[PDB]
């Protein structure tokens, strides 16, 4: 029914300037307000502006005058928004809502949501993941069971895909969400599997790096 | 601008609990307060509208309450699904959001298994020395994580991540890094992790030696 589907991830360098979009479908485009909001990470919703595409009015929140643009396109349905100046923390992720005009009432909200842009600012260039892995020392295993892990380091930008023997291995598994270290990501997983089992049985980390089309497998050794 | 504020940062309770979720304005916003609903995975919806109307296609556990600046969010009773983050709305002057509160369930408390991880001799020939340290599955959320080399605390070149509360186990997990040159290892010989947990007055040490 009502429909929005917004652009996908956006990479730009501090400075720079972007324009991501929003299609909306399934009901009148020019009937309703076009409100964009923000979330950094672990942050919570903050509030942009809006425009109505019928005769093109905007509201800003005052802090982003000068950052962010609002635009629309009524003849192909789609929202417009453009930050400019980036900095670092310009870098979150960006939804779009839909607010009912004026008709009389109490029927006023953000019903329908995007699944959210996410934008990154950052200098740093395409890097392949370093892959090692973390073979265990006396003192980490618990109960009946042993404990082992595998370390990604120095990639951009995200994501890695990491499975522990080509998929097969996925209860006992915890990886980590992955961290700053000098512009470039850091990632951490480990894998709990019967003391019995290792190393009798292999155990191996895979990682994954579709910006690079990078694949390294690391079999963990004692 | 109105300012909202819902001082309830993270929540825990029981399934089956009765749960609510407090919202403030800075000033009187007549009614005008939405509340929504925001998954782990990102999605966002809409709970109820103009403070108390429960929008169609919403569980009747949910429903919200208040008037002038205090407003509130309340679950009859508390399933899986609810575990997410909620926010309340302003709409009286322009738009703002509440600060956020998030739910997570309660479940008997987890001492952490903690285990410790030389730098791989990979990374040593590349200049590199990566030493890790693994507290899985322990509960409550609060945990603390100290590091010494050779006795001494360092503070320095320490990374930390933490997982959100598991689906199945309800437990946590963190995984800190200890990042030096190689020619930093190799100064020192034994390199310890310390956690300190409500499940014990004494901590948990974990570490080897070259």
């Amino acid at each position: 029914a009502v429909q929005l589907s917004q652009s996908g991830t956006v990479l730009a360098r501090p400075g720079a300037s972007v324009k991501m979009s929003c299609k909306a479908s399934g009901y009148t485009f020019t009937s309703y307000w076009m409100h964009w909001v923000k979330q950094r990470p672990g942050q919570g919703l903050e509030w942009i502006g809006a425009i109505y595409p019928g005769n093109s009015d905007t509201s800003y929140n005052q802090k982003f005058k000068g950052k962010a643009k609002l635009t629309a396109v009524t003849s192909a349905s789609t929202a417009y928004m453009e930050l400019s100046s980036l900095t670092n923390e310009d870098s979150a992720v960006y939804y779009c809502t839909r607010w009912p005009h004026y008709y009389g009432g109490s029927r006023y909200y953000f019903d329908y949501w995007g699944q959210g842009t996410t934008l990154t600012v950052s200098s740093a260039k395409t890097t392949a993941p370093s892959v090692y892995p973390l073979a265990p020392v006396c003192g980490d295993t618990t109960g009946s069971s042993v404990t082992l892990g595998c370390l990604v380091k120095g990639y951009f930008p995200e994501p890695v895909t990491l499975t522990w023997n080509s998929g097969s291995l996925s209860s006992g598994v915890h990886t980590f969400p992955a961290v700053l270290q000098s512009d470039l990501y850091t990632l951490s997983s480990s894998v709990t599997v019967t003391s019995s089992t290792w190393p009798s049985q292999s155990i191996t980390c895979n990682v994954a790096h579709p910006a690079s089309s990078t694949k390294v497998d690391k079999k963990i050794e004692p | 601008d109105i300012v909202m504020t819902q001082s309830s940062s993270s929540l825990s309770a029981s399934l089956g609990d009765r749960v609510t979720i407090s919202c403030r304005a800075s000033q009187d916003i007549s009614n005008y307060l939405n509340w929504y609903q925001q998954k782990p995975d990102g999605t966002v919806e809409l709970l109820i509208y103009y403070t108390s109307r429960l929008q169609s296609g919403v569980p009747s556990r949910f429903s919200g309450s208040g008037s002038g600046s205090d407003y509130s969010l309340t679950i009859s009773n508390l399933v899986p699904e609810d575990i997410a983050t909620y926010y309340c709305q302003q709409y009286s002057k322009l738009f703002t959001f509440g600060s956020g509160t998030k739910l997570e369930i309660k479940r008997a408390d987890a001492a952490p298994t903690v285990s410790i991880f030389p730098p791989s001799s990979e990374q040593l020939t590349s200049g590199g020395a990566s030493v890790v340290c693994f507290l899985n599955n322990f509960y409550p959320k609060d945990i603390n994580v100290k590091w010494k080399i050779d006795g001494s605390e360092r503070q320095n070149g320490v990374l930390n991540s933490w997982t959100d509360q598991d689906s199945k186990d309800s437990t946590y997990s963190m995984s800190s890094t200890l990042t030096l040159t190689k020619d930093e290892y190799e100064r020192h010989n034994s390199y310890t992790c310390e956690a300190t947990h409500k499940t014990s007055t004494s901590p948990i040490v974990k570490s080897f030696n070259r």
